[PDB]
C-alpha cells in the first residue's frame, strides 16, 4: 500500500514537529566585545575656532 | 594696529595705478604720511605691552623699529630716483612694490603677537630681498649674492621652525604673553641645549656672528642702492628683536653656553674692525664696521642685564641709521664714478663741501660722540659688560681703537684731501642727496635729546 511521490513533490520542504530543544550556541560563541562608546550631545561652535597656530578664528 | 598695516598693504595698488609721471613722487608723498601714523606708535606704557588685538601688538622694543622701517620707506625712494630713472614704468611699479612689500613684512614681523606668526613673517622678508638684491643689483657676483644670502639664513631658520613647533606642543602656546607669564628654566640636558642652539642659531646668522657673516659683504657690497640701506639699516635687526624676546625661556642655559657666542663676538668685533680698517672697497667699510657695531648687542643679549638691553635697542637704531647715511653716501661717490674704490676719489669737499659736511657727522655719530645715542646704548653695554667682568673692557677697549682708526679714515681719503685732476665727471650736488642726507641725520640728533623712548623695554 504504497503510492509512487510525484515529480517534485518529494524535494518539498517540510516541517519536522520534534520535540529536541533548541541549541541556544550552536557555534558556540563567546562573549562579544561591547561596543565602542557611543556618539551623543549636540555640535556647539569649536572652542576658539580653528585653535590652529595663530588663527585666532 | 591695522592703523599702519592696512594703509601699507594698500600702497600696492596706490604705486601699480598711479600715473607714469608722478609713481615716485606720488610714492614718497603717501610713504611719508603713514611715516607720521607709524609715529603714533611712540605711545608706550610702563610696562604692559600694547595690545591692540589677538594676533598683533607692540611694546618699547618694537615701536622704534617701527618708526624706523616706516620711516625708511621713503628715503630708499627718493635714493633710487638716481639710480632707476633709465628703467620702464612697468617695473619701475614693480620695485616699489618690493620695497613697500619689504617694508610691509617688517611692520607686521615686529608685531605679531604668537612666535611662529612672527617667524612665517620674519624669514618672508628675504623672498622681496631676494628679488632686489638680484634682480636690480649692479654687479657680476650679485648672483651668488642672493645664494648666500638666502641659504646662510634658511641654514638657521629650519632648525628654529622644528624647535617652535616643538615649544607648541610641550607648552601649549607660542604667544609672547604667555610664554612669558608661563616661562620655565631650561634644563642643561643634552636635548635641552640643542634646543637652546636650535632657538638661538637662527638669529646668530643674521646677526652675524664671526665666521658666520659671509653674506653682508656678498650682498651689502652688490646689493643695489635701495637695497643696501635696508639690509643693513633694519633686515639686520629682526634676529635682534626676535632674540630678546625668545630669550626668556632659553635660562639658565644661555648664562652657561653663551660664552662660545661671547668670545666670536668680542674677538670677532676686533677682527672685523681691524680688516674693516684694511679694505680697498668703501661699502665693505660700512659692511664691515656694521657688523662690528653688530657683534656688540650679541653681547648685550648674552648677559642679558637690565643695561645691556638699554643699548641692545639704543645701538640698533643708531647702528641702523649709521650705515643708511654711509650707504647713501658712498653711493654718491658711486654712480659719479662707476666705481667703489676710495683710492679712485679723494678730497671731495674741494669739489662737493656741503657733501663732506654731511660726510664727517655721520662719521662722527658711528664714532659714538656724546650726547648721541649712538655712544649712551653702546656705552651702556661696556657698563654690562664690566658688570659681567670687569676684564671685558680690554678687548671691547681695543673696538675703540680701530673705529676712529677707519670711521675718519674714508674721510681723510674720500672726502678729505686733495683731487685727481681727471676726473671731471664730479659735478655740482642734486639736492636730493643732500636732502634725504638731512632727513637721515637729523633725527639722529633729534631723538639724542630725548633718549627714553628708543632706550627700549627696559625703562
Amino acid at each position: 500500500g504504497w503510492v509512487r511521490p510525484d515529480l517534485g513533490e518529494l524535494s518539498k520542504v517540510t516541517k519536522v514537529k520534534t520535540d529536541r530543544p533548541l541549541p541556544e550556541n550552536p557555534y558556540h560563541s563567546r562573549a562579544r566585545p561591547e561596543p565602542n562608546p557611543e556618539a551623543e550631545g549636540d555640535l556647539k561652535p569649536a572652542k576658539h575656532g580653528s585653535r590652529l597656530f595663530f588663527w585666532t578664528m | 594696529m591695522l592703523k599702519i598695516i592696512i594703509p601699507t598693504t594698500m600702497l600696492l595698488p596706490m604705486t601699480w595705478m598711479s600715473k607714469h609721471n608722478m609713481i615716485w613722487i606720488n610714492a614718497t608723498v603717501h610713504s611719508l604720511l603713514i611715516s607720521l601714523i607709524s609715529l603714533s606708535l611712540l605711545n608706550q606704557l610702563g610696562e604692559n605691552s600694547l595690545n591692540f588685538s589677538l594676533t598683533f601688538f607692540s611694546d618699547s622694543l618694537s615701536a622704534p623699529l617701527l618708526v624706523l622701517t616706516t620711516w625708511l620707506l621713503p628715503l630708499m625712494l627718493m635714493a633710487s630716483q638716481s639710480h632707476l630713472s633709465k628703467e620702464t614704468t612697468t617695473r619701475k611699479k614693480l620695485y616699489i612694490t618690493m620695497l613697500i612689500l619689504l617694508q610691509l613684512f617688517l611692520i607686521m614681523t615686529f608685531t605679531a603677537t604668537e612666535l611662529i606668526l612672527f617667524y612665517i613673517l620674519f624669514e618672508a622678508t628675504l623672498v622681496p630681498t631676494l628679488i632686489i638684491i638680484t634682480r636690480w643689483g649692479n654687479q657680476t657676483e650679485r648672483l651668488n649674492a642672493g645664494l648666500y644670502f638666502l641659504f646662510y639664513t634658511l641654514a638657521g631658520s629650519l632648525p628654529l621652525l622644528v624647535a617652535l613647533v616643538y615649544i607648541q606642543n610641550t607648552t601649549g602656546s607660542l604667544n609672547f604673553l604667555i610664554i612669558h607669564y608661563w616661562s620655565h628654566p631650561l634644563s642643561n640636558s643634552w636635548s635641552n641645549i640643542f634646543m637652546w642652539l636650535a632657538c638661538i642659531m637662527a638669529f646668530m646668522v643674521k646677526m652675524p656672528l664671526y665666521g658666520l657673516h659671509l653674506w653682508l659683504p656678498k650682498a651689502h657690497v652688490e646689493a643695489p642702492i635701495a637695497g643696501s640701506m635696508v639690509l643693513a639699516a633694519v633686515l639686520l635687526k629682526l634676529g635682534g628683536y626676535g632674540m630678546m624676546r625668545i630669550t626668556t625661556i632659553l635660562n639658565p642655559l644661555t648664562n652657561y653656553m653663551a660664552y662660545p657666542f661671547l668670545m666670536l663676538s668680542m674677538w670677532g668685533m676686533i677682527m672685523t674692525s681691524s680688516i674693516c680698517l684694511r679694505q680697498t672697497d668703501l661699502k665693505s667699510l660700512i659692511a664691515y664696521s656694521s657688523v662690528s657695531h653688530m657683534a656688540l648687542v650679541i653681547v648685550a643679549i648674552m648677559i642679558q642685564t637690565p643695561w645691556s638691553f638699554m643699548g641692545a635697542t639704543a645701538l640698533m637704531i643708531a647702528h641702523g641709521l649709521t650705515s643708511s647715511m654711509l650707504f647713501c653716501l658712498a653711493n654718491t661717490n658711486y654712480e659719479r664714478v662707476h666705481s667703489r674704490t676710495m683710492i679712485l676719489a679723494r678730497g671731495l669737499q674741494t669739489l662737493l663741501p656741503l657733501m663732506a659736511t654731511w660726510w664727517l657727522m655721520a662719521s662722527l655719530t658711528n664714532l659714538a660722540l656724546p650726547p648721541s645715542i649712538n655712544l649712551i646704548g653702546e656705552l651702556f653695554i661696556i657698563t654690562a659688560s664690566f658688570s659681567w667682568s670687569n676684564i671685558t673692557i680690554i678687548l671691547m677697549g681695543m673696538n675703540m681703537m680701530i673705529t676712529a682708526l677707519y670711521s675718519l679714515y674714508m674721510l681723510i681719503t674720500t672726502q678729505r684731501g686733495k683731487y685727481t685732476h681727471h676726473i671731471n665727471n664730479i659735478k655740482a650736488s642734486f639736492t636730493r642727496e643732500n636732502a634725504l642726507m638731512a632727513l637721515h641725520i637729523l633725527p639722529l640728533l633729534l631723538l639724542t635729546l630725548n633718549p627714553k623712548m628708543i632706550l627700549g623695554p627696559l625703562y
